[PDB]
């Protein structure tokens, strides 16, 4: 694979969102880790898909609710922020406000 | 030209009279007072005021700060005020107003060319934690708490060993060498302890001119009248502080026998509560004395739902001699009124090396959610509760080892070990750890993004943490006595070296905002804590804050 | 498109140009196999391969460079050999030589 | 004996007339040379030619080479050469034909029992990149590099604090020092930049001669006329380079008032599009001039299709002035005819770290797909334009910051500091990074399996990148003052030394394939830029190679 | 007082009589003896026998060992015993009954105040193992052994460069003197091998002088008779030790003609069974002389179910005639009848690091399965097996390079690197791996918890792995050459420095437990393996022990 | 558990691959790291479950087809290599051209 330390790093991501999906799916308000590795993880799956960065800055603000979130989170969470791999290389993808 | 108080605050932080909660408990702190001057507060950015000839001047690196942390709402022992922070030498330069004295009024803290920047505004600052209850299990705890905020880390031990799992002791002379060279690879201010218990006197005089900064006393090493007044001694002789953990099974004698051997001599009792160890059921009782400075270890802090049973397993007859919930109600409140002195962790052996800060915080907003403001309390804030919290793990800590001459607390003088925290991780998570003037650790983004600031972000070491620059920006103590024999250049030990003093001359008293002597009893059956007669005790928390919001795990 | 694929241009090369060759009939007379590499001197060979050795003084085996010839029990061929260059000092193998020639 | 191309071609690599696709792009490169002789190419293995008495000689260490890198592709600004590589003490010996006189012809490169050997045959070998634009907000930026194929590293900052987020500076000599010294750390080699921001000359000697070996003029402290100018002057007195990142606001002057504050001076223009700072909208001008060495950062190149949407957030009225397609678009052309010498990253401050090497070839890809061959090619295959693209981020670089005496090449004399690819991958993921002579990084898999092949494999750090090895192998460049001074001995900086010089003599013309001096011109209002009036523009990318194929995320 | 010998082995471990499985395999040791004085044990622990005036006494330092291992069960070449092993200065200070001779009897070794203690009461404690086969493809490798508990490695390698790929050769001065520096950063004693393969003893003589203590020839630079004999005329001038990879291919001679070329003198012949490298198909023959000290490398051992298919492509005409069930079958044989002396790994180049320990067992378990008992077994146990076996990888590989004098096994005088093991997991993970008297990597569990206790445990370095501690506590073999020219001064090499010695004089007689010369020849075409004419074989494990049980993947 | 640190690799490994498993199940065309990480994983499970050396080898080539992978990823896997515990220790298995 050859992986690279940022593709190493993205890894950690990844199974930081696995647990936040998992507690989701049991019904549970997330925290503030959980949130922001969920709505990240989505957004790197989105460039892998070939979105652009446009749709997803959009997207990625539909991911979770208020009411999906303990107290406070949403406050906690201005704007995320996380690159990869597009068709046309690494690009910046940030959304702001993404819980409401 | 005026500004509305709301957009003030988004720009250049809160000013007096603005409130501010920490974190996610109940505390609320008031700005108490603001060193400048509306209109000339210092920014750094694109057309902002740090530039040539505008907020920075023309002189010399001599005549300016190394670092200036702008706009910053200190949180210390002294006050909570707004201002902002010089750096020089690795040092605290200056507490007031940055800027350029050619076109810039009231400038105390000059920039020039040579000053770095760090934006503080909306931010509060801290000083480096101090954490005198260390055993030294393994050298990644050192990294644990950095995280946490604390930059000072007292305590012995030689790794996994028997011994060191039990007790907070390096010792003799080889590992106490070998611990004392381990030390410049770890990103903390360290300071080591060596066995106490011996009836020799010439045995803890070689640990303390081998280079310990204190001797611990423990019952599994054998605490007894014996021990305790010959460890006691060569302390009065050598200048340093004596830790004790006194003997739980009454096998020599009760808390009064221990106090008695103790003589009225200054000496720093770990755990006092009792689960942690100590004479069964009464060792709490120590607090009462003027000579004795009392400190806690964190898994009983604060009282909650699961503590007691937890506790029984972490510690598997007098298992529930030792576990009672009685005197664990009671510590906190002891807290909050300052018989208790210090909090620390008891590291990998009954405590949580990196919860020394966040539990503190959550003993107040427990308190003060149950008992209200305190007596000293002025204005709607919670100030003073805080001032004396805070002492708990900063200044008091430095005061108890004879280290508060280099750190402990924000005054000029000090070495420059600050954290930098957002108000709604306070206590949590921090946004900048300071070693020495140089960022130690901090949390990080990824390394290939176009910004510091996309994911994943995870604390990870900066320059500060790196070979040489880490030697300059720590501090290794050594007793006065292996300072003088040259055991710095014998080691040959590369990080800064300071020395302790004023270890037997401290007493409760001199525990800020900590100095309460309570007439203080514990029934021998019952196990009830009272003062004064009136029986002091707490409800257990359901739910604590400064927990679930912000952990993944 | 495949990612770093040659373009290689059809034709041949020829190795070791304008060198004095001879060929030899080699027999291996041992009961294990022998194999020999491009540039080991072969007059140093091992003594189960019996040949002309006064013939192969100061030549290798003339094929690609890093490449090897087996020879199995019994096993009887002809090889082309190629002759050293550079100082034409032989070193090593047997200890046979160890001088120029 | 005869050998048909393609199974000469498997066994020791293409030769002479076959081509080679640079990874997953459209860029084709041809063999021009080859130094071997036919027949006695060196080969290591069971029963293959290096061999004591073969080609292996029986000469003593000093009379023979310490590695060889058999067969490789050599891919530099002077050639495409098929040959072997020589090194010794550290630095390159020699390109030529490996081997041993005592039985093959030819030989230039001498092996024997001292020679360790690296097998090339197949692969691309190319020098090491070389990186101007570094912000130190973090040290694991180096290893990142590193990895990408980029060996040297110059920037400036302190860690994660405000003004290295924004600017590439030191600020002052305890930074300076502190940094240096942290730099023995770092696998690469370094040189820092000050804060060349201030109008009195002597808070800048002091910073050269602390040890910067550069001062970076950034508008965010103060790009002003007289700061300008107060910088090159220091600049010309000790044979330091100035970088500049100008004056966005158009606050003190346009474009044209900075370029005569300049006066015709040596000066190396950051990002010179303009997207990552400088006068709006035409600071892309700065290329026509004589002594302007200019450079891009890399999250423009090349011109995609979500370029524009996410550099607006990056950046967050002089947003929308700053980020313009049209110079942006233009860009591109302008490397791709030699008017922009030089690549960088700007790391983490708008710019990706590890994505220097990789960004140019893409830039490269899209300009041959959109304007096919350029008027200096000859042949049916891309050679001088691979030549015009490497010297961008290899010795332009070195030149501009005067240390092309000691990288930037792969020429005899210089240090060792080689990046060996498998064509697959070129320019992605490296198959060995060779730091001095060492290797210092490189692709490993399982450790204890039986092979080094075995899954997973990921680039882990080699002996060349461990401690006192680390030293002998890497480079910390100060600046002759420094040097004169004894800061080195003084700081007790513990890896080799190595001087600039040469920084003001340096111009557009002395930049490698690169010295165009195009009749540029910018509309102020729609920011079309023209050359000759001629439109300058190009078509954005959809999808480009050395993306998706390769990485994991 | 009485006690059941059930509570008693709860209590203090197994006694006099008591058997004790290894691991999951069925081997069984029987403790022979006991240095205890019943009811005078020390344990340490709250109200325990190791406290002041008790089992601790109040002698100076200098008087009392710096460490205690209590109620170990040593198993060694020497002996299978209980008892208490003490530690000074870093070496073995010596086994027998801990304690204060003020009031305990038989006291041999005085716990004071300097006194740290480790429990091991129902641990097995053995020397750390010594790996003489090791590439130096990457320093990651170190710490795989390390947790292996292996303690010392020797071998040769400049990195991940073909030539290190394919053999243990650290080529040349300049080479040489790297990787000295570069083992100052790995927590495991060191010794270096340079290449052998020349027929200029000048050229061999300078590696030596510049820091080896060995020498290795390899097929793959030539392992000619002329390049063997130059190798070991300056071997026996020297002093150091000579590793052999014979000719595969019977190029310069068949396997009789390189032994003519050895000429009886001493040599370490690598994987004398053939599969990782020799003359094809009978070097094996080589066990038979009593000049050669034979090792088998790892891959092969034991003869299993999927051994020959995936030998094929760690390979990949000469293929089959170097992997042959017949010598793999008949090697398991020649290890437990003492004509095969060690075992070794051959890192990453047909091997694997981290299995040394693991597979020696289970060879072990293999032929107790098939063969029984072996003729020097007394009693209903396994005990000579396992003294046998434990030879192998500890005293015989020290012997066979002349550093028996430091490490090697668990005597008086040898350096303290010690490897305590629980019983269940024994050879498979280890419990504590102490390197010179200070404990350098084990299993850590969660870093904040209460305890060192809870999950995730994993393998994680200690203080002994760090900085100046790890110079501290680490041997760095030099040649006696090496040694007097100041190599070590000259190269600024932090950590502790040992001579080998002895490397000409040692013979097959000298291998403990291990000293079989066979009659043992190969047929040329079957490659059937005959001893006295007996036919040699074993059939292949479909499941092992020490395997899937133990290892997540 | 007392993770060793070859325990540990092999994680990153097993993550890589859920990355590669996830993306393969959306319908994607897998790249050249997740085409390599998945093909590990499967050998691995297969040493797990008891399978031999020969078995796998052969196995490892069936997993992905040159169909569902990005052009060109086929010629940059000439072979993959991947150790695991089998009931008789670790062994090495080598897939020759396991896409086809
Ligand atoms: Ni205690
Ligand atoms: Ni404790
Ligand atoms: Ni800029
Ligand atoms: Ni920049
Ligand atoms: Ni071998
Ligand atoms: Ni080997």
């Amino acid at each position: 694979m050859e992986l690279t330390p940022r593709e190493k790093d993205k890894l950690l991501l990844f199974t930081a969102a696995l647990v936040a999906e998992r507690r989701l799916a049991r019904g549970l308000k997330l925290n503030y880790p959980e949130s922001v590795a969920l709505i990240s993880a989505f957004i790197m799956e989105g460039a892998r898909d070939g979105k652009s960065v446009a749709s997803l800055m959009e997207e990625g603000r539909h991911v979770l609710t208020r009411e999906q979130v303990m107290e406070g989170v949403p406050e906690m969470i201005p704007d995320i922020q996380v690159e990869a791999t597009f068709p046309d290389g690494s690009k910046l993808v940030t959304v702001h406000n993404p819980i409401i | 030209s005026n500004i509305s108080r709301q957009a003030y605050a988004d720009m250049f932080g809160p000013t007096v009279g603005d409130k501010v909660r920490l974190a996610d408990t109940e505390l609320w702190i008031e700005v108490e007072d603001d060193l400048t001057t509306y209109g000339e507060e210092v920014k750094f950015g694109g057309g902002k005021v740090i530039r040539d000839g505008m907020g920075q001047g023309q002189m010399l690196a001599a005549d300016c700060v190394d670092l200036v942390l702008t706009n910053a709402l200190i949180v210390d022992h002294w006050g909570i005020v707004k201002a902002d922070i010089g750096v020089k030498d690795g040092r605290i330069f200056a507490i007031g107003k940055a800027g350029n004295p050619d076109i810039q009024p009231n400038v105390t803290i000059p920039i020039g060319a040579a000053t770095e920047v760090i934006a503080a505004e909306g931010k509060i600052v801290t000083a480096g934690g101090i954490d005198t209850h260390i055993h030294w299990i393994c050298p990644q705890q050192a990294e644990e708490a950095l995280v946490s905020g604390v930059t000072t880390m007292v305590g012995g031990g030689t790794g996994p060993a028997a011994g060191t799992h039990a007790t907070t002791c390096t010792p003799g002379p080889w590992y106490i060498s070998r611990m004392l060279q381990a030390a410049d690879s770890l990103p903390v201010n360290i300071g080591l302890l060596g066995k106490g218990n011996v009836s020799q006197p010439d045995a803890l005089r070689e640990q303390v001119a081998a280079g310990v900064i204190g001797l611990k006393i423990h019952e599994d090493w054998g605490a007894t009248p014996a021990a305790i007044d010959c460890a006691l001694t060569v302390a009065d002789e050598m200048d340093i502080q004596v830790a004790l953990h006194s003997d739980t099974l009454n096998e020599s004698g009760f808390v009064e026998d221990t106090l008695a051997a103790i003589g009225g001599r200054t000496i720093h009792t770990f755990h006092t509560e009792g689960a942690g160890g100590g004479h069964a059921p009464d060792i709490i009782t120590a607090c009462a004395h003027p000579n004795i400075l009392p400190s806690s270890t964190n898994p009983t802090l604060p009282y909650t739902l699961n503590t007691i049973d937890e506790h029984l397993d972490m510690l598997m007859a007098f298992a529930e001699s030792r576990i009672r919930r009685e005197t664990i109600a009671a510590e906190d409140v002891l807290h909050d009124l300052g018989a208790f002195s210090l909090t620390s962790s008891d590291s990998q052996a009954m405590g949580r090396v990196g919860e020394v800060i966040l539990r503190t915080w959550q003993v107040a907003h427990r308190m003060k959610v149950q008992r209200g403001a305190l007596a000293e309390e002025t204005g709607d804030n919670d100030n003073f509760r805080v001032k004396r919290y805070i002492a708990k793990y900063t200044i008091n800590p430095a005061l108890t080892h004879g280290i508060a001459h280099e750190v402990g607390s924000i005054e000029v003088g000090k070495l420059a070990d600050l954290v930098v925290w957002s108000p709604a991780f306070f206590g949590v998570k921090p946004a900048t750890v300071i070693k020495g003037g140089m960022i130690a650790i901090a949390p990080m983004g990824d390394i290939n993004a176009s910004i510091p600031t996309p994911q994943p972000v995870h604390y990870r070491p900066m320059f500060g943490a790196l070979g040489s620059a880490r030697h300059h920006c720590r501090l290794t103590f050594l007793s006065q006595a292996a300072a003088a024999n040259g055991v710095a250049e014998r080691l040959n030990l590369r990080s800064a070296i300071a020395v302790v003093k004023g270890c037997r001359t401290v007493q409760k008293a001199d525990m800020v905002h900590n100095s309460l002597q309570p007439n203080i009893t514990v029934d021998a059956q019952t196990y009830e804590v009272r003062v004064d007669g009136e029986l002091i005790t707490s409800e257990p928390a359901d739910v604590l804050p400064m927990a679930q919001r912000y952990f993944l795990f | 498109m495949i990612p770093g694929e040659y373009h290689v241009k059809p034709g041949q090369i020829a190795l070791n140009t304008g060198r004095a060759t001879c060929r030899v009939v080699v027999e291996n007379h041992g009961d294990r196999p022998i194999q020999v590499g491009s540039h080991y001197h072969f007059a140093e060979v091992n003594p189960a391969l019996k040949f002309d050795r006064q013939q192969a003084a100061g030549y290798r085996l003339n094929i690609p460079a890093g490449t090897a010839v087996r020879f199995e029990p019994g096993q009887k061929r002809e090889v082309e050999l190629v002759a050293f260059a550079g100082h034409r000092a032989v070193f090593g193998f047997r200890g046979e030589v160890m001088g120029p020639l």
